[PDB]
């Protein structure tokens, strides 16, 4: 696992695991929450609103 | 506190909303260099009391593919991954109301 | 009028050759001003991009921008479109990430792409 | 086994991506549509951008005189109200410069973009095959050359070179339809080499539409025997004759 770099020091590159971290976030699921059950759909928006 | 015996720490940093979108992007980028953050949150519609667009944060953190998690914006401009590369939100957009 | 042409290390052409395009660029000078300011851009950091664009805007009040890039980073295109809304500067994407097409642009942005 | 000699894959510029980077498992003959034109140099692009900007400036000059609309500074939006009074957005949507039309669309696209049709040859390289001229397409190869996709096995054997000749009830040749540029449901494409003139040896492969009794027989033969063909008309002479043992 790499790490997010600087924003203004010779870094035009991207976070190698940035897409991986986004996929991990999009694959996350819950059963309890202050807002309720949270799960992200294919486009990355909240699924099963009230 | 409630995430097991693993000895990793979670640190939180924050920056203030500014009326200038250009200054918003500059502050976010400075913040980047200032914290090696892993994700950025944007949740202030009424504090600037305006279009409240989190677009500078989304663009800046999508340059490095750093995921952004908005919590209040419900516009459909953020539901296409071609424009906003690393945007997620806990509030469904207005276009979901059609389902209802 | 005052127009800026901003390239990276694409073909390693110096700003002088970009300034050479004054004769063929509207030889019949209608505004009699058509001055071209050419800058060299080393890296595509969004902070550096914003700083360059708006500093050259504060310098001699450029009325346009012809931006070319040598990296395959599409986000740069977005970072121009947003700027086009905050500065009302017509921006033209030439090569690299800037020339990558963009699906939807905000109406208050005058960004155009080749 | 879906990438043989007969199979054709067409992908947009997103799949092809950077021309220099050519990954493995990309079959030869992969047809792509790209804009990264090597004939379109950086200097030409800068020239075109400066030209369109100056033409928009002139179009503004024709209508108004308050053309230098420049924002005050880089910061302080809360202290400065918006002044989007006159802009160059509405003028360079319709524009012609240097004898060529460079008009844009309302979404930021070019109305006449310089597209290129590229192919992946047997050398694992991207070659220029076609060009987007005006609003039509100009192809370098009138008939499609076939490329060694796998480059490891399975040579082509079910593709046949078939010659024929114009005879009234058996092979009827008609000109290609100007409206569609495709053969009608009853005919099949058939090429014919037509010389430019008498003295010159140069000619072009006119695509006509061939039908008739023999053409229907050929269609049934291709359906049953399961082969493919590039039908074409002969030009040396009639059906057959031996002159000087040739
Ligand atoms: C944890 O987050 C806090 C957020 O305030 C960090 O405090 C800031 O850190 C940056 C860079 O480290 C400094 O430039 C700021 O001056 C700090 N703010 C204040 C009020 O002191 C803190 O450093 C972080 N801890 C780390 C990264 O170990
Ligand atoms: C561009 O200029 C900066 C100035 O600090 C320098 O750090 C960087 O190495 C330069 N990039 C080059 C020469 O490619
Ligand atoms: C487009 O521009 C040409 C330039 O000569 C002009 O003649 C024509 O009327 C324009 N069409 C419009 C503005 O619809
Ligand atoms: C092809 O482009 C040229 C460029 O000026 C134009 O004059 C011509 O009318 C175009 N052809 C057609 C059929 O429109
Ligand atoms: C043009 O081509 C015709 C054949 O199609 C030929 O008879 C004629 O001589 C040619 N004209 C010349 C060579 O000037
Ligand atoms: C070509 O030239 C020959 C020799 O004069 C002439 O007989 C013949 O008619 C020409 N072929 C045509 C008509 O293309």
């Amino acid at each position: 696992i790499t790490d997010p770099p600087r924003g203004c020091v010779g870094n035009t590159n991207i976070w190698k695991t940035g897409p991986l971290f986004k996929r991990v976030l999009m694959s996350s699921k819950y059963a309890d929450g202050v807002t309720g059950r949270v799960e992200f759909n294919e486009d990355g928006d909240r699924k099963f609103a009230n | 506190k409630r995430h097991g015996s693993w000895k990793i720490q979670l640190n939180a940093t924050s920056v203030t909303h500014k009326p200038n979108a250009i200054q918003m992007a500059l502050s976010v980028c400075e913040d980047l260099i200032s914290s090696q953050v892993y994700a950025i949150l944007v949740s202030h519609p009424p504090t600037p009391n305006d279009h409240f667009t989190p677009t500078p944060v989304s663009y800046t953190a999508g340059f490095y593919r750093i995921p952004v998690l908005g919590l209040t914006t419900r516009m459909s401009i953020y539901s296409d991954k071609s424009i906003h590369l690393s945007f997620l939100r806990t509030v469904p957009p207005y276009s979901h109301q059609s389902s209802v | 009028l005052n127009i800026a042409v901003l390239l990276g290390h694409s073909h390693d052409v110096t700003e002088r050759e970009l300034r050479n395009l004054w004769g063929p660029e509207q030889a019949t000078g209608l505004p009699l001003d058509v001055n071209v300011v050419a800058l060299l851009m080393n890296r595509t950091d969004p902070k550096s991009l914003i700083t360059h664009v708006c500093d050259l805007m504060s310098g001699a009040r450029i009325h346009g921008l012809v931006f070319g890039d040598d990296t395959d980073q599409e986000a740069v295109a977005q970072m121009l479109d947003f700027i086009s809304s905050q500065t009302f500067i017509p921006i033209l994407g030439i090569h690299g990430g800037a020339s990558m097409i963009m699906a939807d642009k905000d109406p208050t942005s005058t960004f155009f792409q080749f | 086994g879906l990438t043989g000699y007969d199979f054709f894959w067409i992908v947009p510029s997103l799949v092809s991506g950077n021309t220099e980077l050519i990954p493995k498992e990309f079959p030869s003959g992969l047809i792509s549509v790209s804009y990264d034109d090597w004939d379109y140099s950086l200097e030409a692009r800068v020239r075109d951008g400066l030209g369109i900007l100056t033409t928009a400036a002139s179009s503004m000059l024709e209508k108004f005189s308050y053309i230098p609309e420049a924002k005050a500074s880089c910061y302080g939006q809360a202290e400065k109200p918006e002044t989007p009074l006159h802009t160059l957005h509405q003028f360079m949507v319709n524009v012609t410069w240097d004898g060529k039309d460079l008009s844009f669309t309302e979404e930021g696209y070019q109305v006449h973009p310089r597209l290129v049709v590229i192919v992946l040859n047997k050398d694992r390289e991207w070659e220029k095959v076609g060009k987007w001229e005006n609003q039509t397409l100009s192809l370098r190869h009138a008939v499609w050359p076939r490329y060694k996709s796998f480059s490891d096995c399975e040579p082509d054997d079910n593709h046949l070179s078939i010659v024929t000749l114009e005879e009234a009830p058996f092979v009827i040749v008609e000109d290609i339809d100007p409206l569609t540029e495709t053969c009608v449901r009853n005919t099949v494409p058939c090429r014919k080499f037509v010389k430019i003139n008498n003295s010159t040896n140069e000619g072009m492969n006119v695509k006509k539409c061939c039908k008739g009794f023999c053409i229907d027989i050929l269609k049934k033969l291709s359906r049953t025997v399961k082969f493919t063909y590039d039908l074409y008309l002969v030009t040396n002479g009639k059906h057959g004759k031996k002159v000087n043992n040739v």
